C-alpha cells in the first residue's frame, strides 16, 4: 500500500523546488527495484541474481 | 564351452553366439585382478575415468587433487603380471593444471589426439594429447558438475556441460561458442549424457529430481520429461513429472541407445524408454547412493545380456539392465567408489574411488 | 571466525564441515561436495580455522 499524498506531503520550498517526503523517496526506491526485479524474473536471470 | 566351439566350427551357431555368450560369461566371472596392477599417482580420490573409444588402450583419470593422469592399459611387458603404467600427467607442476578437483575427463571421440577435462575450478579445458598443452579453455560462472561430448557426432562437436547453474551449457569446439544454453531445469545439473543413437539428443539430470531429453537443434525446450508413474499422478507441469524422489545424479544410455538408466539420491535406479521417456518399471531393488555430485556409472557392450556397473557404497553393483536381477558386488575398494569404466574389448572394468586407488577387475580364467 | 570453509579441491563455498574429536585430539575436515577428507592433530586451543589451516598446509606441501 502506497499511502496518499497527505501522509507524505511534497512541501514547497522558498523557491519552486518541490521537496518530496522520506516516504516518497523510499517508494521511489521500492518501485525502481521492483520494476528492475520484475524484468529480471520475467526474463532469464541467475538464481543468485534474482535472490 | 566345447559345445560352443563345436557349434561355431560346424556352423550350427553363428559366431555371434559364441562371442556374446563368452563375453557374458567373462563379465559374470569378474573378480579382483590376480596378476594386474594400476600405477598410483593421484594424491586424492579419483572422480572420473575414461578409456578412449578407439583402440581402448589409454585411460584418463581425474583426481580430487586436480591432476590428470594418462595410463597405458596394454601389457607391453612379457610377464603375466604387469602394472598399467602412467604415460602422461597434468601434475601440480603443469602450467595449466586444474586448481580444484577434476570431475569429468573424456577422450575426444573419433580420435585420440585430444581430450577434455572439466573441474570445480569452473573450467572446461580442451587438451592436445600429444603436446599435453591446453588447446582451449571455457570458463563458466559456476562450478562444473559434469560434461559430455557426443560419442556419435560426425557433424557437430558440442560439449554439453552441467554446472550448479540451472542451465545446460553447450560449448562448440568448432569456433568457440559457449553462449548456447538450455532452459527448463531449476537446480544444479548433476549429470549430462548424449544419446549414442541420435546425434542431437541430450539427456540432462538435475537436482530438481527431473531428467529432460533435449533435441539441441530445437528451439522449444526439452523433448521429454521422465516421470516415475507415467501419468498415474498427473498434474500441470510445474513440479510434477519427476524422474526420482531425490537428486538425479547419474545418467547412462544403454549400448544401443534405446533406453536410459538414471540413478538418483532416492536410492533408486530406473530404466526409461529413450523414445518417449516411459518408465519400464524395472525394479533393480535399492541402489545405495548419497553422492552430492554427479555419479559416473557405465553399461556393458558386446554381450548376450547388457549389464550396468553402478558404484554402490565402496563396491560395484552389477545388474542386468532389462531384468534388474542383481549379478554381484565387486568388493575391493576401501572408500566410496566414484567412477567405473568398462573396457568392452576384453570385458574388463576399472574403478576409481576415494581411497586414491584405481582397481582393475578382470574375468577369472 | 567462520566454521564452514571453501574447499581447496572443488572451490565450493562453505562446503567443508569440521569435526573436533577432543577426546582423541583429532580434527577431521570433510567437504560435502567432493567428499575430500583430511585429519589433523588438534589441541584444546585448536579451532576449525586451525584444522582448515592444517588442511591447506598439507595440500600445499603435498603438491610440491
Ligand atoms: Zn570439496
Amino acid at each position: 500500500p502506497v499511502p496518499p499524498l497527505s501522509v507524505r506531503p511534497a512541501v514547497v520550498m522558498q523557491g519552486s523546488a518541490r521537496n518530496q517526503d522520506d516516504l516518497t523517496h523510499k517508494l521511489a526506491d521500492i518501485v525502481k527495484i521492483n520494476n528492475q526485479l520484475r524484468r529480471n524474473e520475467q526474463n532469464g536471470a541467475a538464481a543468485h541474481v534474482i535472490a | 564351452m566345447l559345445g560352443f566351439l563345436s557349434a561355431r566350427q560346424t556352423g550350427l551357431e553363428d559366431p555371434l553366439r559364441l562371442r556374446r555368450a563368452e563375453s557374458t560369461r567373462r563379465v559374470l566371472g569378474l573378480e579382483l585382478n590376480k596378476d594386474r596392477d594400476v600405477e598410483r599417482i593421484h594424491g586424492g580420490g579419483i572422480n572420473t575415468l575414461d578409456i578412449e573409444p578407439v583402440e581402448g588402450r589409454y585411460m584418463l583419470s581425474g583426481g580430487s587433487d586436480g591432476v590428470i593422469v594418462l595410463y597405458d592399459l596394454e601389457n607391453s611387458s612379457r610377464q603375466s603380471y604387469y602394472t598399467c603404467k602412467a604415460v602422461c600427467s597434468i601434475g601440480r607442476d603443469h602450467p595449466d593444471v586444474h586448481r580444484y578437483s577434476v570431475e569429468t575427463v573424456q577422450w575426444y571421440p573419433h580420435d585420440t589426439g585430444m581430450f577434455t577435462s572439466s573441474s570445480f575450478d569452473k573450467t572446461l579445458k580442451v587438451w592436445d594429447t600429444n603436446t599435453l598443452q591446453t588447446a582451449d579453455v571455457f570458463n563458466f560462472e559456476e562450478t562444473v558438475y559434469s560434461h559430455h561430448m557426443s560419442p556419435v557426432s560426425t557433424k557437430h562437436c558440442l560439449v554439453a556441460v552441467g554446472t550448479r547453474g540451472p542451465k545446460v551449457q553447450l560449448c562448440d569446439l568448432k569456433s568457440g561458442s559457449c553462449s548456447h544454453i538450455l532452459q527448463g531445469h531449476r537446480q544444479e545439473i548433476l549429470a549430462v549424457s548424449w544419446s549414442p543413437r541420435y546425434d542431437y539428443i541430450l539427456a540432462t539430470a538435475s537436482a530438481d529430481s527431473r531428467v529432460k531429453l533435449w533435441d539441441v537443434r530445437r528451439a522449444s525446450g526439452c523433448l521429454i520429461t521422465l516421470d516415475q508413474h507415467n501419468g498415474k499422478k498427473s498434474q500441470a507441469v510445474e513440479s510434477a513429472n519427476t524422474a526420482h524422489n531425490g537428486k538425479v545424479n547419474g545418467l547412462c544410455f544403454t549400448s544401443d541407445g534405446l533406453h536410459l538408466l538414471t540413478v538418483g539420491t532416492d536410492n533408486r535406479m530406473r530404466l526409461w524408454n529413450s523414445s518417449n521417456g516411459e518408465n519400464t518399471l524395472v525394479n533393480y531393488g535399492k541402489v545405495c547412493n548419497n553422492s552430492k555430485k554427479g555419479l559416473k556409472f557405465t553399461v556393458s557392450c558386446g554381450c548376450s545380456s547388457e549389464f550396468v556397473f553402478v558404484p554402490y557404497g565402496s563396491t560395484i553393483a552389477v545388474y542386468t539392465v532389462y531384468s534388474g536381477e542383481q549379478i554381484t558386488m565387486l568388493k575391493g575398494h576401501y572408500k566410496t567408489v566414484d567412477c567405473c569404466v568398462f573396457q568392452s574389448n576384453f570385458q574388463e572394468l576399472y574403478s576409481g574411488s576415494r581411497d586414491c586407488n584405481i582397481l582393475a577387475w578382470v574375468p577369472s580364467l | 571466525l567462520e566454521t564452514q570453509f571453501t574447499c581447496p579441491f572443488c572451490n565450493h563455498e562453505k562446503s567443508c564441515d569440521v569435526k573436533m574429536d577432543r577426546a582423541r585430539n583429532t580434527g577431521v575436515i570433510s567437504c560435502t561436495v567432493c567428499l575430500e577428507e583430511f585429519q589433523t592433530p588438534i589441541t584444546y586451543l585448536s579451532e576449525p580455522v586451525d584444522v582448515y589451516s592444517d588442511w591447506i598446509d598439507a595440500c600445499e606441501a603435498a603438491n610440491q
